[PDB]
């Protein structure tokens, strides 16, 4: 998975 | 020892060191961080904290850019260079404040004090409150210092307070100084000099409003 | 009807009572001194002087020389 | 650091620099980005934020063209050159005011002089109406009379009205008395001075809020 | 840097370069493209965009003709020669405008200002509105500058405003200049010189309408 | 009944009060000056002079010499 | 030299535009001959002209 | 480039040039094409547009005849010579006004002088009635008296009335006073001058709207 | 995927 991102969406 | 307060503009980039072994924390006073984005596989763990806070732990060994978005549509960028050492806390702050909250006076005054104030104001305006009605001025309601002469003018009375206005006349032909405490008579609640003038000269004719107690006990 | 606050000021280059930069007037402050008193919880109060605004301010067209 | 503002029209194409390893963001001051299109196999990942911006990551190496599209009806093309570095933030300012039929209803519902007053109080305090959005200031929007110079600061536009703030500097050694009328240019509709000033001494720094018809003339 | 605005006639042919590697965009201000036709197997992908827009990507290496049809029965032709490079945006425009929209004044004036205007107009016409009825003219309603003599003529009054007309007479035998502000009396709302003449000479008999406040407070 | 706007003008080659190129007349403009006033939101208004058209225009057959 | 006055302007109120058509002889439905005549109409109405200057 | 207008009657046959690789279009200014017929195996593909035109592609090499047919009742034949090149646009102008029974109802429903006024205002402003359609102007439609020359511009026809615009040029050095009547030719029904003109100076450029009976005489 | 572009319409 290159160029991929990681995003947590806090409630 | 103290958080590193950093006021960067919206969309601002601030390069700051972070620790690669210990958790780091970023918090915005008055704002709650909603989301945090970083290159994939750089920040291993991210946790929400009481209020607006992000505790992140990064095992990476390369500089990377991380975006934080708060709950009021603010987005800030941070360039993080991991380094061996203590975890670092950062207080993110807005540059130019968007709005100014006008804080209302929370203070409230005593009921009796308000009652005296309202009546004095109404008499001064000349509007007479519903309860109040006109009657005879009291013949002697105040102490007369230094040759002053008092002539009854007007009065109104009501269920719990009564008001009298007298015109002061100065026969002294001297420079006198007014202190409302001089005009005290056993039984007075307040004295108001309609013209807020400290010194009366000869023929200084200030009118003073005194509220005593109707139904005095 | 709407209020009409300014009486015509004392009577490039047009002499108009109107069209002059308007200023606002001054509020009136009145002081009342409260007699020392006591309250139900038996506290004795010595307030001092309380100042209140009897009249709000109003608009004014300056006199023109 | 601060975001880079470029101000392209709806026909604008700007050669900017995009990053590779860490993500980038382009956001509209006043509009919500809804779609973004690039050559197939060029953008690795894209995400839409809550504020209304777009986070994208480009892993390719060839220069490519990206189109961004907003909700009010707008389209701006940017040409990105993939370079190794940190993420970059761009502020895509409109430059031609967008169409906002919802704003026009509020604009026209009320009276006119009132509307002028409101839009001006807001510019003074900073509480910008909900419908209004930040647009590029007009480079030459007011008449400059006899020795003043101007620089632009901020601009807000709805549908039928605009709003500009112009910093005036007096080059002339002699102080110049200024009257609002001097500044009128065809198409302006109100000129108001923040610090009410009969005259401006040399080296003056006075800002003046001028509003114009949107698209008029 | 800026869209290539091209105003070609209906059924017009415009030869323009397009990019064979990057997407290109054609948009018509005020119109929404409905369909796009090209030789089969020339334009690989075509996508609608916010408002009226076509983003097309062509892998072809030969010049070809492409027809675009909008939503108001407009059809334009374009001869496209693909070339290596940046994607190109084109602003298609009509040649001679088909219709002219007369934009109504959106501006609305204050209620009080309208009330003064309507009454003045009605008095001038001589029609007297339903609420209004005739009464006695006020003896002195206006300031008389420079020897003018005023004779009461007519008046009508109503619930919230009242009107008086007086005939001015000039005994000065000098050239005078009228300014409606001179005729101000504490309590006047408006003054109208029926004949819009700046200067009155000797025996200049202009009639002026003044509306004061009935029920004045 | 339909209006009849023009009284016969002052009384190749036919002398007709009718059949002359008609022109339209001029509208009448009247100016009213509003006294300076204030409004509920406490704004002070200095409008100036407002001009309105009391009468619309009407047709006219020119006098023929 | 100082003065404090709003910039006064004079109303313009441009006139109307009239176009006249000439009607060629025609006979109507109920058989009455109509000899040549004319009808006139206002192409573009009148209107206030926004000032170019305020001095 | 602009579309080529040819103006064939209902019996017209015109030798034009058709393209091979890229598609072509023939459209009627005022009518909707409904059918198109060519020798079998000559037209590769055909499509009808929303505006009312026909897009066709010819892959053959031999010269062929095509018939196009419209909805109001019309048929025009064109002879196409297949040549390698870009697509071509042709404006098949009517040349003999079509029959429109729906238009006649609106034409006859109202009065006559009113109808003349309406059709003329429209020609002046440009808001052409819905039923009217663009037809070839009459080459010789009005009497030219003593030195004027004419050229045709536009023409609109319904069922019982026509409309023409003729550009008049004064060859004579001396200015010629003109009266509408001079222009009457048998079959015209109103002559109106756009710029009302008592006289026309030499080198004059004056257009005159003349209407005639459709098919009369 | 020839000539295919990435067109993501966001909701």
């Amino acid at each position: 998975r290159p160029g991929m991102m990681d995003s947590q969406e806090f409630s | 020892q103290s958080p590193a307060t950093i006021s960067l503009p919206q969309g601002g980039q601030f390069r700051l060191s972070i620790s690669n072994t210990d958790p780091n924390m970023i918090f915005i006073p008055g704002d709650k961080v909603t989301a945090i984005t970083a290159p994939g596989g750089m920040l291993a763990d991210k946790r929400l904290t009481r209020a607006g806070g992000v505790l992140f732990t990064s095992v990476a060994t390369r500089t990377f850019t991380i975006f934080v978005e708060t709950a009021r549509g603010q987005t800030f960028s941070v360039v993080a260079t991991p380094v061996k050492g203590e975890g670092r806390v950062y207080r993110l702050m807005s540059a130019e404040p968007p709005s100014r909250p006008e804080t209302r006076k929370w203070e409230t005054a005593q009921a009796y004090e308000k009652l005296l104030i309202s009546l004095n104001r109404a008499v001064l305006t000349g509007d007479i409150p519903d309860g109040y009605g006109e009657v005879k001025p009291l013949s002697d309601g105040i102490r007369l210092p230094g040759g002053f002469s008092v002539t009854p003018l007007k009065a109104w009375a009501g269920d719990q307070l009564r008001a009298d206005r007298y015109e002061l006349r100065n026969a002294n032909t001297w420079g006198v100084a007014l202190r409302e405490q001089d005009f005290w008579k056993p039984g007075v609640r307040a004295v108001m000099f309609d013209n807020n003038a400290q010194t009366l000269m000869g023929g200084g004719r200030m009118t003073v409003t005194v509220i005593r107690g109707n139904g005095e006990g | 009807t709407v209020s009409t606050t300014p009486p015509v000021s004392a009577g490039v280059r047009c002499d108009n009572p109107g069209t002059v930069h308007p200023q606002r007037s001054r509020d009136q402050i009145a002081t009342v001194w409260i007699a020392p008193w006591v309250d139900s919880d038996n506290a004795f109060h010595q307030p001092g002087r309380v100042s209140f605004v009897v009249s709000p301010a109003d608009w004014v067209l300056p006199a023109r020389v």
